């Protein structure tokens, strides 16, 4: 019921901001803040009003709210929006990140600003629609239309048409690397539906009847690779992640909040929801390749993070290290491991968003991007580097932050299922420390005479500090007290694991 | 009595105030609030200590809230206040109180003030969490909680980058130990299910009827965690570099706070180490080989702070032996004495290096008895206890008891190790004060007089002596494995240690009382410098631990300065663009070749149809 409205407010707000662009220029900032407030209101209403602590073994079909509507009846394509417990965590996270995106874009007036915000709400609404998606075509359409408006963001707002490096390399690799694999998973969807159409005799694009379709061995394996390729180019996996640092280092850091904190979520959401239950034996065969790619991703991202000299590419290469833990979590037979991935995933978004906001904040203070050029700014800034120290501290497994409990319950479940690949995996924490300290010492520890421009520094406004203070206190409560959201996700995680166990 | 969290909340909450009053407060109000947090901690500790005496040595547990709970994974914020944990709380909330009360006077006059009293409270709060935890998880929060605080205090002076760069080697090395520590944590949950210490104690023999081979992996890798955090051979790197910070943080790190986490883990899991005897004796094996390493490196270099540091390494491993010889209460008795002397010994040295005014040398000062005898009596009291002197010392009873226990274990190599350690402690006992305080004062050390540090000096003077040895720590509330006692040979071993201490003290005084030309000759002899260079490398261990992984790590980072796999999956675009350029060059514009294209399409279509 609430789901059609909850995916449509982003699109309605873009229309109204661009409508009132003719009326005024200070309107869309204040319009956008209220519209994202309504998005979190409906999302938090579903958290509180709904039975978040529901039955742990109520089957694979279980939803607090559900919407159905005929869209293309010839294939049974329907607007099958349906919200689960873990999907509701995803919706509340993106509503909060949308508030941060529209708050960081405050006091940013240009030649056109309504165009920026209709695009801003369009891309955030696309991610919400992926998170509420049970029909395969609706899932794919939303997956691919959140991908078009970021291209305009990197192009027309990466820099205003002055340098050609903001389109022809950064934005173009971002677009092609995702869309080729999106078309791969579309033909994977179609091969799965056609083998189901031979089995039963109905053209259906719905998840519940495609869940248990009879397929011979050696056939569903190729479709599982087809799903995983599109789910491995969106979250950074080892062979195909070259788009991520270019995308984050060129887009404005509000666009980078969208590009890191929430676009990385949807691929592991799809690995939990759409790839694991549909292909149980194929995923059981593919598991060790996934573990090898996971350990390679953690070690690889940390080394590339240590070796880099700038900051946006630095945090962009932390992200590929973080997601390796999540991939190994998903491809195991443990309930605790999956519940560790969820808390690690929410904390991943919350620990990347603050760093990107602050890195963009530091650049507009000093007008210099290279990290090794500055140094010793602690005597000049009064609140930026202290808050930045805790966010760099929250990146690695420091307890009292959500990242520690996240990565570390994965390791418990991972050692429960398989010893040797887990005992390799744990060493990324040592490597997490070295790139964390490298960031901290090269940027803030030292003498302010490392740069001439490090001798005249501005002040920090109240609202940026307010939205940084909220994230640090929110992230500490998730580290100390993670029970409420684990009780929320228990049943959804449990039935996925029980199906992955029982179907093999 | 429902006041355990006040030993954590009251410090920790004070940190938050000083983390946001970033220098905007004045000197006095900041000083009072920083000392009062730890002062309230000691008072609440004393109340529960005297109530623990009123409890009849009965443990008191308090669960605040469950941390995380999955249907087979139950972790809760459980705090256990038993005899072993009360003693380890007593050391921290007294020593941190005394060290931090000195810092109320030492820190003033320079910037970074509210910052330093912020991170000290966090440092103390993390150490209290480790020794009161009831679950191995919550205790893990303690381990890397205090590690991050050591990073924030070793690299406290961020201006010059030497001490600003020395902290991360400790940070890297302590997280290697924490990976080693968490490895055993995974194995214990896989094997025995529950991580509570007591439920683990009477669940371990029930689950272990059939298979035992994998428990040595759990316990050996658990041991690898304990050793690294404080000091030991396989990971002894950072304690020389930890001296680059200020004097009060060196006392907190090295004396009794952070280095007393690896002792608490072995002692708390003593029944768990009793489940396997060979992993228990292996602690003493590694302890016996580190007393041979950690001693004479105090003599080698001319840095006073490196002197006090190699002595701490020697003493911590001396404990590991004491725990390896199944003398548990005696080892904590050694800790109860050890905290008192080391903290004062470190602190007094700081007062005089304030008076030295940038000397940092042991060979260019002399005749300091006439400058101020207060620091003279401070080193003196510390030296006597360390050397195992029988004259009104505090720690000599602890050395006598553990060697009695060690010979009750019956390992002649361990008594040989104990005998050479007593001789080696007496060597570097008075050599430092004889080379520094005796001679001629060509650079005057301007002594500073003030009651603000004199009163804690008197308190530390009356506590570090044998008056403080009369305070028996609570050890009857845990009922550990009983430290065995020997009679008849107790007086024989007592006089043997006294003779060994006296011979070492007389040899140092004979080194002093000579011309020192032979000392200069052995400090100039080429085999002497070879051994000095060899133990500059400290058995090559820092040499080995740098050149085994560091430059390979820098080499692979230099090979990863440009990202390989992003480039090697760009070759589809490279091949497509170059092949597209070739196809564009294949077009001509001359219309004869267009018609030739039409004929050559007809030829291939007919050929392709005739092969079908």
């Amino acid at each position: 019921m609430l789901l059609p409205w909850l995916i449509l407010i982003p699109f309605i707000g873009g229309f109204l901001c661009w409508q009132t662009e003719r009326f005024g220029v200070k309107v869309p900032r204040w319009i956008a803040l209220i519209t994202m407030g309504l998005t979190l209101a409906l999302s938090l209403q579903l958290w509180l009003q709904g039975g978040y602590s529901l039955t742990q073994s109520a089957g694979i079909p279980q939803w607090q709210s559900e919407f159905d509507m005929p869209w293309i009846p010839r294939f049974g394509i329907s607007i099958h929006l349906a919200i689960d417990g873990l999907s509701l965590l995803m919706v509340v996270l993106t509503g909060l990140l949308g508030v941060l995106a529209v708050l960081c874009s405050w006091k940013e007036i240009e030649k056109y600003q309504g165009f920026f915000h209709l695009n801003l709400m369009w891309i955030l609404g696309g991610v919400i629609g992926v998170f509420l998606a049970i029909d395969m075509f609706l899932f794919f359409f939303f997956w691919e239309m959140m991908l078009v408006p970021m291209y305009f963001l990197i192009a027309l707002w990466g820099h205003k048409a002055s340098d050609g490096k903001t389109r022809i390399t950064a934005a173009t690799k971002f677009f092609i690397y995702t869309q080729a694999s999106g078309l791969v998973m579309l033909i994977a969807i179609l091969a799965l539906v056609f083998v189901h159409y031979n089995a039963t005799g109905v053209w259906t694009f719905n998840y519940e009847e495609l869940l248990n379709t009879p397929m011979s061995s050696g056939v569903e394996y190729l479709l599982m690779l087809g799903f995983f390729i599109a789910f491995a180019v969106k979250m950074p996996v080892v062979p195909l992640h070259g788009w991520l640092p270019d995308a984050h280092s060129q887009a404005p850091t509000a666009g980078s909040v969208d590009l890191a904190g929430i676009l990385l979520k949807t691929a592991a959401y799809g690995l939990l929801r759409f790839s694991l239950p549909l292909f149980p034996n194929a995923s059981a065969e593919f598991a060790p390749i996934a573990m090898w790619l996971g350990v390679i991703g953690i070690f690889y991202g940390a080394w590339m993070a240590f070796a880099q000299t700038d900051i946006k590419r630095l945090i962009a290469y932390t992200s590929v290290s973080h997601m390796g833990f999540v991939l190994i979590a998903i491809y195991t037979g443990s309930q605790l491991a999956y519940q560790g991935a969820v808390i690690q995933m929410i904390a991943h978004g919350l620990s990347a968003a603050g760093l990107f906001i602050l890195c963009g904040q530091l650049y507009e203070r000093i007008h210099t991007r290279d990290m090794r050029m500055m140094g010793g700014l602690w005597s000049k800034m009064k609140w930026l580097p202290a808050l930045s120290l805790f966010f760099a501290v929250a990146t690695l497994g420091m307890p009292g932050t959500g990242n520690f409990v996240g990565e570390f319950m994965i390791l418990f479940g991972s050692f429960q299922v398989v010893p040797v690949i887990t005992v390799i995996s744990t060493f990324g924490l040592v490597f997490a420390s070295v790139y964390s300290l490298a960031m901290l010492h090269r940027a803030y520890f030292g003498k302010a005479k490392s740069q001439i421009a490090s001798q005249e520094l501005p002040g920090m406004s109240l609202r940026e500090l307010f939205m940084i203070l909220l994230l640090v206190v929110l992230l500490v409560l998730l580290g100390f007290y993670p029970q409420p959201i684990l009780d929320t996700s228990h049943s959804a995680i449990g039935n996925i694991q029980q199906w992955f166990v029982n179907s093999v | 009595m429902n006041m355990l969290a006040l030993t954590i909340i009251l410090p920790l909450i004070g940190f938050v105030l000083l983390a946001f009053s970033r220098g905007r407060w004045s000197e006095n109000v900041s000083a009072i609030v920083g000392v009062g947090s730890v002062g309230l901690a000691a008072l609440v500790t004393a109340f529960i200590g005297v109530d623990f005496f009123a409890n009849g040595e009965q443990t008191y547990s308090q669960p605040l809230w469950t941390w995380m709970s999955v249907g087979d994974f139950n972790i809760g914020f459980n705090l256990v206040l038993d005899g072993l944990s009360l003693t380890m709380l007593s050391v921290v909330t007294g020593v941190g109180f005394l060290i931090h009360m000195y810092a109320s006077w030492y820190m003033r006059g320079e910037e970074g003030y509210s910052r330093f009293f912020a991170y000290t409270n966090l440092f103390i709060a993390s150490m209290v969490v480790l020794v009161l935890a009831d679950n191995l998880l919550l205790m893990y929060l303690g381990w890397e909680g205090v590690g991050l605080c050591s990073y924030l205090l070793i690299g406290f002076y961020y201006t010059d980058p030497k001490n600003g760069a020395a902290a991360m080697k400790a940070f890297v090395v302590t997280r290697v130990g924490d990976v080693f520590l968490a490895f055993a944590l995974f194995i214990l949950y896989n094997e025995l299910g529950t991580l509570n210490f007591r439920e683990m104690v009477e669940l371990a023999p029930a689950h272990f009827a059939d298979g035992n081979n994998m428990l040595m992996w759990a316990t050996l890798m658990l041991l690898g965690g304990a050793v690294g955090k404080s000091a030991q051979l396989p990971l002894q790197t950072w304690l020389a570099d930890a001296m680059a910070g200020p004097t009060p943080v060196s006392a907190l790190i090295h004396a009794a706070t952070m280095v007393t986490a690896g002792v608490y883990l072995i002692a708390r899991t003593h029944g768990l180490f009793l489940m396997t005897p060979e992993v228990l004796h292996l602690v003493g094996i590694v302890g016996a080989v580190t007393l041979l390493l950690a001693g004479f490196a105090a003599l080698v270099q001319t840095d006073i702070k490196r002197v006090l540091a190699y002595s701490t390494m020697s003493q911590i491993g001396y404990m590991f032996l004491a725990l390896g010889v199944q003398a548990w209460d005696a080892a904590i008795f050694h800790l109860m004495t050890h905290a008192f002397f080391k903290a004062l010994l470190f602190l007094a040295s700081g007062s005089v290096i304030l008076a030295c005014h940038h000397e940092q040398n042991i060979f260019k000062m002399g005749g300091l008895r006439k400058s101020i005898p207060l620091v003279y009596l401070c080193f003196l009291v510390g030296g006597a206890a360390l050397s195992a002197l029988p004259l009104v010392t505090a720690g000599f009873f602890s050395k006598d008891e553990i060697l009695a226990g060690a010979m009750a274990n019956g390992h002649i190599n361990l008594m040989v190790a104990g005998l050479v350690g007593a001789f080696m402690t007496s060597l570097y006992t008075f050599r430092m004060i004889f080379i520094v305080f005796h001679g001629k004062e060509q650079i005057h050390a301007h002594a500073v007089k003030g009651v603000t540090h004199s009163l804690p000096l008197i308190v530390l003077l009356i506590l570090s002596t044998f008056v403080g040895a009369l305070i028996v720590p609570p050890l009857q509330g845990v009922l550990p494995q009983t430290t065995e006692l020997a009679h008849g040979s107790m007086l024989t071993l007592e006089i043997t240690s006294g003779v060994v201490a006296v011979v070492g003290i007389l040899l140092a005084a004979w080194l002093w009382l000579g011309k020192r030309t032979l000392v200069t000759s052995i400090a100039n002899s080429a085999p002497g410098r070879l051994l000095s260079t060899w133990w500059y490398n400290a058995w090559g261990f820092d040499w080995l631990y740098d050149k085994v992984f560091v430059k390979p790590f820098l080499g692979i980072a230099w090979l990863l300065k440009r990202d390989p796999l992003n480039s090697m999956m760009n070759i589809p675009a490279v091949l497509s663009r170059f092949a597209g350029k070739g196809l564009l060059l294949s077009e001509n514009g001359y219309l004869r070749w267009y018609v030739a294209s039409m004929s050559i399409g007809a030829v291939v279509v007919l050929a392709l149809l005739m092969v079908l």
